[PDB]
C-alpha cells in the first residue's frame, strides 16, 4: 500500500485485536463461576409507601438529596418540584422557562438546584436564596445540543452532558467550560460521578461507554458490546465498577480496572428498552427500569433476577436509590413518583 | 478525515497501554464490598418498621 | 387538613386534565423553510420563539420547534412520542435541497418511534415557487427528470387563475412526498399535505381540522372500524 | 332421559361460560389499573357486571325450573322475575350507553375529551342502573304486572317495559352505528383518494363486518324474545311455553356473548393472557 490513512485503519484494527488479546489475558474466569457458591438474596418484595402527585405530564428526572429526604422532580409541564418525601409535601415548585426539561441535579449542600433541556442551557437556582422565591442564579450556555444530564461536584462545579456528543466541566460562576471531553460519535445520554468526584463515566449512541478523567480531561477507557445505544449508566458504590442499560433490551456491567465487560443482565421475556439504572447501598443489588411499567431487580453478583417492581401505570422514566440505602424512588411517565422499601 | 484518523489511533494507543487485573480479583473485591455491607442494606434485608420513617 | 386535601385534589385534577387536553404538535423540517416564521406568525395573530401556546375554539395546542440541529434526533425526538401530530415544513422553492428534504422525510416516515405519529405536510413558499415557475430558469426535470413525464392529476382543484405549470409543479411536489408516504402504509399514521405560504392566515384552521381527523382515525382504528 | 340431561349439561356450560367471561372482564379491570385508567372502560365494566348479575341471579333458577318442571323456591319467584326483568334490562340499557359513548368519541372528538369527565360517566351508569331498578322492582313489589311459577306478566306491562327496555335502546343503537358508518365511509373515501393519487373496498368490507357483527348479534339475539314478549300476553299465530323459553335463553345468550364482542381489544387480550397465562 502506502497511503497513511489505510495504514492508520490497519493499525487501528491491529490495536483492536491487541485490545481483544489484552482483554482475554485478564479474561481468566467468568462472574458466574466465581459467584456460583453464593446464596441468592431471596425474594425481595418492596411496596409503594408514598405517591407524589402534582405533576401534569410524564416525569423525566429525579435526584435524591444527601439527607436522603429531599428530592427534585422534572415534568414536561414546565415545573421543577421539590418534595419532602417523609410527608409527601412540596417545599417549592419552581416553574421553568423551557418545559422540555430532561435532567436535574441536587447540590450536596442542598444550596442549589439545576435543570436543563432543549434550550441547551443549564440553569442553576439557589434554593438557599435570602428573599422571596427561589429563582435563577446562574445559567451555563455554550452547548450546541440538548442537555441530557448534569451533576454537581460541589456548589460551584457541575459536569453536563449534551447532544453535541461532548461533555464539559464548568465553573458555574464564570460560566466557562473549564474542561472539554470529546470522542463520542453519538449523543451522550448520561453521566455518573464517582463517589470521590474524581472520575465519571458517560454513555453515548455510538454503542460505547467512556470513562473520563475529570482533572486531566482525557478518555481513559472505552467499552463496547451493546448492539444499540446506551441510555443509562451508574457507578458501583465502591467506585471500581459501573452498569449500563441500552435500547437493545439488555443491561451490562463493566469493570474499569479489568477493561472489559464483566456481566450481562438480560431475559428473553424482557423486550422493552431501558431508561434508568442504579445500585443498592452495597452494590450487591442492581435496579433497572424498563419501558414495560416494571422495575427489574437484578442480583449484581449472580445476574439472577431477585424481584420485580410493578407499581407504575406508565413508562418508568427515571429512578434513584437514596445515598443511605433506606429507600428507592421511581419516577414514571404516569406523572407519579413512588417510594419503595 | 485525516485529523480524526490520527486522533483515533492515538486514543486507541492511549487506551491500549493500560494494565488490567484478573477478573477473579475484581469479583473478590466486589464480594468483599458486598458482604462487608450486606447486613446494613435495608433494601436487601428489610429493616423493622420501627426505624423506617415511612412505616412508623 | 380535610379542606386542604379537598382544594388540592380538585385543583390538581383540573390542571392534570388541562395538560392532558392540550395537543402538542411538533414542528419539523429543514431550515430555510420558514418554520420559525410560521411559529412567529402564530404567536402574533393568535398568541420565532422555540415554543408556542395557542387556543382554537376552546381547544389548546402547544407547537414546538426543535433547534438541536442533528441527524438521528432520536432522544431529542423520542421524548416527544406523544405529540398529536408532526408538522413537516418544506421549502418548495429550493430545487436542489428538495431531495435532501425527501430523504429526511423518508427517514421520518419510516421512523421506528413515529410509526403512529401522523404528519401534516406543509409545502411552504408557494409564491416563490410560482415566481421560479414563471421565470422558467431552473427546471425540476434537470434535477428530477420524472417531472417531464408527469401529468397533472384530474382531481386537482386549482385556485382561480393558477398557471397549469404552477399547478403541475405544486402537485408534483405533493406526489413526490406522497410516493414516500404511501409506501409504508400499515394504516398506523397518515400524511396530510397542504399548500401553504407564510402569510396564509387560516393555517390554524388547517392544523385544527387535521388534528381532529387524526383523532377521528385513531378512534376508528381503536374500535376496529377503520 | 337423554334430552333432559343434555339440556341440563349444556345449560350449565352456558351459565359457566357467562360467569367465566364476565368475571374475567371485571377482574381484568380490577387487577390492572391501566385498563381502568380510561373512561370508556367504565361502561364495559358496567356491562360485565350486568351480565354477571344475569348469570348468578337469574339463569340457574330458570334452568332448574326447566329441568325439574316445578318451581321449588316458591314464594321467592316473584323476586326472581323482578330480578330477571331488571338484569336483562340493565344489559340492553348498557349497550345503548356504550354505543352512544362511541358516537360522542367519533362525531366530536374534541368536545368529547373535554366534556366526558368521570363524573358524566358515573351519571350515565347511574341513569342505566336506576332506570333498570326503578322500572323493574317497583311494579313487582306493587304487583302491577299481574292481573311452577307464573311468568305471564300482562298486556300493558309487557308493552310498557318492552318499549322502554328494548325499543328505545335499539333505536339509539341503530342510529348511532349507522352514523358511525357514514363517518367511516367518508374517511375511507378520503384516504382512498390520496392513496390512489399516490399509486398513480376491502376496508369498507371490514367496517361492514364489524358493525354488522356488533349490531346484528345484539338484535338477532334479543329481538325475537321481545317481539314474543310483545305479542304473547296480547294473544293470550300464538306459540307455546317451551318456545318462549328457548327464545328467553337466546336473550340470556346475548348476556353470555357480550364480553367477547365488547372486550377483545388487543390490550384486553393480553390482560386475559396474563391472568390465565
Ligand atoms: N416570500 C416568502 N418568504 C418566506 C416565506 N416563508 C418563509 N420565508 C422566508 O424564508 C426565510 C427562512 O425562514 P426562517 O425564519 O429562517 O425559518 P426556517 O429557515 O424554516 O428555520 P430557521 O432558519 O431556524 O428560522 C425567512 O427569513 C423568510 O423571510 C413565504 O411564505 N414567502
Ligand atoms: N327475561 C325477560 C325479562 C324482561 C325484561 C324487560 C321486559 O320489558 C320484559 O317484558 C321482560
Amino acid at each position: 500500500s502506502g497511503s497513511e490513512l489505510d495504514q492508520l485503519r490497519q493499525e487501528a484494527e491491529q490495536l483492536k485485536n491487541q485490545i481483544r488479546d489484552a482483554r482475554k489475558a485478564c479474561a481468566d474466569a467468568t462472574l458466574s463461576q466465581i459467584t456460583n457458591n453464593i446464596d441468592p438474596v431471596g425474594r425481595i418484595q418492596m411496596r409503594t409507601r408514598r405517591t407524589l402527585r402534582g405533576h401534569l405530564a410524564k416525569i423525566y428526572a429525579m435526584h435524591w438529596g444527601t439527607d436522603s429526604r429531599l428530592l427534585v422532580s422534572a415534568s414536561q409541564d414546565g415545573k421543577l418540584i421539590i418534595w419532602d418525601s417523609y410527608t409527601t409535601n412540596k417545599v417549592h415548585a419552581i416553574p421553568l422557562r423551557s418545559s422540555w426539561v430532561m435532567t436535574c441535579a441536587y447540590a450536596p449542600s442542598g444550596n442549589y438546584v439545576a435543570c436543563g433541556g432543549l434550550d441547551n442551557i443549564c440553569s442553576i437556582y439557589n434554593l438557599k436564596t435570602r428573599e422571596g422565591n427561589v429563582r435563577v442564579s446562574r445559567e451555563l450556555a455554550g452547548h450546541t445540543g440538548y442537555l441530557s444530564c448534569c451533576r454537581f461536584l460541589d456548589d460551584n462545579q457541575i459536569v453536563t452532558s449534551s447532544g453535541d456528543t461532548t461533555c464539559a466541566l464548568w465553573d458555574i460562576e464564570t460560566g466557562q467550560q473549564t474542561t472539554t471531553f470529546t470522542g463520542h460519535t453519538g449523543d451522550v445520554m448520561s453521566l455518573s460521578l464517582a463517589p470521590d468526584t474524581r472520575l465519571f463515566v458517560s454513555g453515548a449512541c455510538d454503542a460505547s461507554a467512556k470513562l473520563w478523567d475529570v482533572r486531566e480531561g482525557m478518555c481513559r477507557q472505552t467499552f463496547t458490546g451493546h448492539e444499540s445505544d446506551i441510555n443509562a449508566i451508574c457507578f458501583f458504590p465502591n467506585g471500581n465498577a459501573f452498569a449500563t442499560g441500552s435500547d437493545d433490551a439488555t443491561c451490562r456491567l463493566f469493570d474499569l480496572r479489568a477493561d472489559q465487560e464483566l456481566m450481562t443482565y438480560s431475559h428473553d421475556n424482557i423486550i422493552c428498552g431501558i431508561t434508568s439504572v442504579s445500585f443498592s447501598k452495597s452494590g450487591r443489588l442492581l435496579l433497572a427500569g424498563y419501558d414495560d411499567f416494571n422495575c427489574n431487580v437484578w442480583d449484581a453478583l449472580k445476574a439472577d433476577r431477585a424481584g420485580v417492581l410493578a407499581g407504575h401505570d406508565n413508562r418508568v422514566s427515571c429512578l434513584g436509590v437514596t445515598d443511605d440505602g433506606m429507600a428507592v424512588a421511581t419516577g414514571s411517565w404516569d406523572s407519579f413518583l413512588k417510594i419503595w422499601n | 478525515s485525516i485529523a480524526q484518523a490520527r486522533k483515533l489511533v492515538e486514543q486507541l494507543k492511549m487506551e491500549a497501554n493500560i494494565d488490567r487485573i484478573k477478573v477473579s480479583k475484581a469479583a473478590a473485591d466486589l464480594m468483599a464490598y458486598c458482604e462487608a455491607h450486606a447486613k446494613e442494606d435495608p433494601l436487601l434485608t428489610p429493616v423493622p418498621a420501627s426505624e423506617n420513617p415511612f412505616r412508623e | 387538613q380535610r379542606e386542604a386535601n379537598k382544594k388540592i385534589e380538585k385543583q390538581l385534577q383540573k390542571d392534570k386534565q388541562v395538560y392532558r387536553a392540550t395537543h402538542r404538535l411538533l414542528l419539523l423540517g429543514a431550515d430555510n423553510s420558514g418554520k420559525s416564521t410560521i411559529v412567529k406568525q402564530m404567536r402574533i395573530l393568535h398568541g420565532g420563539i422555540f415554543e408556542t401556546k395557542f387556543q382554537v375554539d376552546k381547544v389548546n395546542f402547544h407547537m414546538f420547534d426543535v433547534g438541536g440541529q442533528r441527524d438521528e434526533r432520536r432522544k431529542w425526538i423520542q421524548c416527544f412520542n406523544d405529540v398529536t401530530a408532526i408538522i413537516f415544513v418544506v421549502d418548495s422553492s429550493d430545487y436542489n435541497r428538495l431531495q435532501e428534504a425527501l430523504n429526511l422525510f423518508k427517514s421520518i416516515w419510516n421512523n421506528r418511534w413515529l410509526r403512529t405519529i401522523s404528519v401534516i405536510l406543509f409545502l411552504n413558499k408557494q409564491d416563490l415557487l410560482a415566481e421560479k415557475v414563471l421565470a422558467g430558469k431552473s427546471k425540476i426535470e434537470d434535477y428530477f427528470p420524472e417531472f417531464a413525464r408527469y401529468t397533472t392529476p384530474e382531481d386537482a382543484t386549482p385556485e382561480p387563475g393558477e398557471d397549469p405549470r404552477v399547478t403541475r409543479a405544486k402537485y408534483f411536489i405533493r406526489d413526490e412526498f406522497l410516493r414516500i408516504s404511501t409506501a409504508s402504509g400499515d394504516g398506523r399514521h397518515y400524511c396530510y399535505p397542504h399548500f401553504t405560504c407564510a402569510v396564509d392566515t387560516e393555517n390554524a384552521r388547517r392544523i385544527f381540522n387535521d388534528c381532529r381527523d387524526i383523532i377521528q382515525r385513531m378512534h376508528l382504528r381503536q374500535y376496529e372500524l377503520l | 332421559f337423554s334430552v333432559r340431561i343434555l339440556t341440563a349439561c349444556f345449560l350449565s356450560l352456558l351459565i359457566l361460560s357467562t360467569l367465566l367471561g364476565n368475571t374475567l372482564v371485571c377482574a381484568a379491570v380490577i387487577r390492572f389499573r391501566h385498563l381502568r385508567s380510561k373512561v370508556t372502560n367504565f361502561f364495559v365494566i358496567s356491562l360485565a357486571v350486568s351480565d354477571l348479575l344475569v348469570a348468578v341471579l337469574v339463569m340457574p333458577w330458570k334452568a332448574v325450573a326447566e329441568i325439574a318442571g316445578f318451581w321449588p323456591f316458591g314464594s321467592f319467584c316473584n323476586i326472581w322475575v323482578a330480578f330477571d326483568i331488571m338484569c336483562s334490562t340493565a344489559s340492553i340499557l348498557n349497550l345503548c350507553v356504550i354505543s352512544v359513548d362511541r358516537y360522542w368519541a367519533i362525531s366530536s372528538p374534541f368536545r368529547y375529551e373535554r366534556k366526558m369527565t368521570p363524573k358524566a360517566a358515573f351519571i350515565l351508569i347511574s341513569v342505566a342502573w336506576t332506570l333498570s331498578v326503578l322500572i323493574s322492582f317497583i311494579p313487582v313489589q306493587l304487583s302491577w304486572h299481574k292481573a311452577n311459577c307464573d311468568s305471564s306478566l300482562s298486556r300493558t306491562y309487557a308493552i310498557s317495559s318492552s318499549v322502554i327496555s328494548f325499543y328505545i335502546p335499539v333505536a339509539i343503537m341503530i342510529v348511532t352505528y349507522t352514523r358511525i358508518y357514514r363517518i367511516a365511509q367518508k374517511q375511507i373515501r378520503r384516504i382512498a383518494a390520496l392513496e390512489r393519487a399516490a399509486v398513480h373496498f376491502k376496508r369498507e368490507t371490514k367496517v361492514l363486518k364489524t358493525l354488522s357483527v356488533i349490531m346484528g348479534v345484539f338484535v338477532c339475539c334479543w329481538l325475537p324474545f321481545f317481539i314474543l314478549n310483545c305479542i304473547l300476553p296480547f294473544c293470550g299465530f300464538c306459540i307455546d311455553s317451551n318456545t318462549f323459553d328457548v327464545f328467553v335463553w337466546f336473550g340470556w345468550a346475548n348476556s353470555s356473548l357480550n364480553p367477547i364482542i365488547y372486550a377483545f381489544n388487543a390490550d384486553f387480550r393480553k390482560a386475559f393472557s396474563t391472568l390465565l397465562g
